[PDB]
């Protein structure tokens, strides 16, 4: 099992493995387990159910897989995205905001971004844009936030020479194409996964960083892309070991760590904002 | 390979099935956000926190009640107002802001800009749908201060036309006005259905909803008699 | 064939009563011109209201279809149409009558909603609403003459294609009409000859699929005739003629497959005759005995 997740509602799962298999789980009987893509399959994401039940995977095949299940339940291949010349490390829907967009990441340092512009015909995607992160790309997280004030926003993690290995980008509306946004310098580690948390009405973006250790930045939008004022505020190093996976809280308030260690624990933030973990998981 | 994920439940999956907010879906289902005074409603708000275990939640709608529902400034609490609202959004609990909103109304909506006002009422409606409750999603959508939640529930019209005639129907009237007949003619009782009309795809067939919802639980075939498997059994 | 009084109270003396389609709802114009609705193991009274400015004689249900939609003659040469929104409206009000209108009696649904008016006068009018979802509208179509004291009517229950539309017409002497599609316009179909007493109630009976349609007529004897069909020709035979009321008889009504008629006459009895050739099946009173 590579990566594992859940839909909108909760109520399924999404398992891709090593196996050349991926296995949707439905609350816990594996209804439909198919093979996907002509290498491993890294990660798989669930879709917004405006857009009924979508699944996008990411192989080493330098291939990306949009699934979409048709009524039994069978599920159908609905487009393969073969604009990648090398392996696609991580598949990222964006939020419904802003409708059906697909973003990838390749090993070979380009981000493509794909949408669909029918969403009741998911046969055809259109590479509105590519970033060039200048280093191999590992795993990124769109933005959730749903407010007017922040524009569309991508962070590229690269696991890549001492340089920042985590680089923001932002829609400019001007311009109409992604820019860098933010360079976090201090970020020289490798980074294997982030994952921002969920905005739910807060005025900042906290972005979270898997690297030797769990790194938590509120990359805070300051008054040509937005400046931030980023500040690490929570630099937990209980794994001892490379951090895998980061996921947040479904109202993003307590962040769900794993390492190399095998044990899964969890971090929130008292009222002082002073992230403290509230459990260790094995 | 590793690879985490948290759910929507409370759910930790890592296959782990650890379980590990039930208080978010109870709030929303027994809130009153509108048709009763603000003091009523503060007051069966604050009943309703009380009874859950959110002490703080119930002392602020009875600070409400006390603030606005009543000398001081008129706009003496607006500031205060505002800095609670924002610090319960901060914190991510956004039921208790958009229900704020809905209760106190226009007292407190040109406090605070439509970008967030709009932003915590899309977040709050995403977290609603994401627990599967329609009807307090619907009802903040329709109580909105934003023009532009309340129009999101709006290609929400369904077109009809009569089968005798293949010709549409008008958008306030239950007659045909070629054919001269009802075609909203009832599948079960046989009277006419100027409400809710409910319709199967297969035989476009149907009748009054409750009528329809009693017959299919003792067969399976369509009352109107086509032999169309609606229900399939 | 029991009888037991219905636990409904009334301040005034009945005047008609009428069934609604399933037997649910019912009204009555009480003496003093008051028309009240009762619903249903016992009768709740849900309406009653002031109609007119003389006395309302007959009040009868509409086709549920259409809506509870409720007609009352009156003396006042008006003939109101009410609807239900529990707030019942008057719809509209058909003064088109010179005297005293006698009758009403709403038609057979098989044709839409329509209505026909008897006036003392000898005229007999028709109304029909072309939109039905608006019956603030109601435009006369047919003046039927009947050139003598009209009475009663009754509207033929018959929906068959082969039957055209028909109305019943007393006298206080039976004289029915049937609708022509060649002329598009009412005419005179047939006349009962054997019929000279004055007629208070005529009924026609609900076919249900019969081969000709059956008339009850309302006089010093309750008469039964058969109008067999072959305006078109009809057969008109009697087959009954009942002198056990030995008084004038004022009501007359057929069961909902016309099986069996009732009869109400001056001597305080109901009757119930059935085919067996047509015989008393129960005799009743005022008190139920
Ligand atoms: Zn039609
Ligand atoms: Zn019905
Ligand atoms: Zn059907």
């Amino acid at each position: 099992i590579h990566d594992v997740s859940f839909d909108f509602h909760g109520r399924r799962m999404a398992t891709c493995s090593s196996d050349q298999s991926v296995k949707v789980w439905d609350k816990w009987h594996c209804t439909a387990s198919w093979k996907t893509h002509s290498g491993s399959v890294w990660r798989v994401t669930w879709a917004h159910p405006e857009f009924g039940q979508v699944l996008a995977s990411c192989s080493f095949d330098r291939t990306a897989a949009v699934w979409e299940e048709i009524v039994q339940s069978h599920w159908v291949k609905r487009t393969t995205l073969v604009d990648s010349r090398t392996s696609v490390t991580d598949v990222k829907f964006a939020p419904k905001h802003m409708g059906l967009m697909l973003a990838t990441c390749s090993a070979d340092g380009i981000v493509r971004i794909y949408e669909a512009p029918d969403v009741m015909n998911l046969s055809q995607w259109s590479l509105q844009h590519e970033i060039s992160c200048k280093l191999s790309c590992s795993c990124i997280s769109w933005n959730p936030s749903s407010s007017r004030a922040h524009s569309p926003m991508i962070a590229v993690g690269s696991d890549d020479n001492a340089m920042a290995k985590v680089q923001i980008f932002e829609y400019n509306e001007n311009t109409r194409k992604y820019a860098k946004a933010e360079t976090l310098m201090t970020v020289t580690d490798p980074v294997h996964d982030i994952a921002f948390a969920p905005n739910l009405g807060r005025s900042f973006h906290i972005l979270a960083i898997a690297t030797k250790d769990v790194r938590i930045f509120t990359l805070k939008p300051v008054r040509g892309p937005t400046k931030f004022e980023i500040h690490i505020v929570a630099q937990f190093d209980n794994h001892n070991s490379q951090v895998w996976r980061v996921s947040w809280n479904i109202t993003g308030t307590v962040l769900a760590s794993s390492g190399d260690d095998g044990c899964v624990r969890l971090w929130k933030a008292n009222y002082m904002d002073n992230w403290k973990c509230t459990g260790i998981l094995k | 390979p590793e690879g985490l994920c948290y759910g929507l439940f409370g759910d930790l999956a890592f296959l782990s099935v650890f379980e590990t907010m039930r208080w978010f879906v109870d709030t929303a289902e027994r809130y009153a956000l509108a048709g009763r005074p603000l003091a009523e409603l503060c007051d069966h708000n604050a009943k309703v926190a009380r009874e859950l275990g959110r002490n703080q939640v119930a002392q602020t709608w009875t600070m409400l009640r006390i603030i606005y529902c009543s000398r001081l400034p008129p706009d003496f609490f607006g500031v205060l107002v505002r800095d609670m609202l924002h610090f319960y959004a901060e914190q991510g609990d956004v039921q208790m802001a958009v229900s704020v909103l809905i209760v106190l109304g226009e007292r407190v909506r040109k406090d605070i800009d439509e970008q967030t006002q709009e932003h915590w009422y899309t977040s709050y409606i995403d977290l609603l749908q994401r627990f599967r409750l329609w009807n307090v999603s619907n009802e903040v959508v329709k109580l909105s201060t934003s023009r532009a939640v309340s129009c999101l529930n709006q290609s929400t019209t369904l077109h009809v036309n009569c089968s005798h005639c293949k010709r549409p129907m008008s958008s306030r009237g239950w007659v045909c006005d070629r054919c001269h007949r009802c075609a909203s003619m009832c599948a079960v009782c046989h009277h006419v259905v100027k409400g809710l009309f409910v319709w199967c795809q297969g035989c476009s067939h149907g009748g009054h909803l409750q009528h329809i919802m009693k017959w299919l639980e003792g067969s399976s075939h369509c009352p109107a008699g086509c032999g169309h498997l609606c229900e399939y059994s």
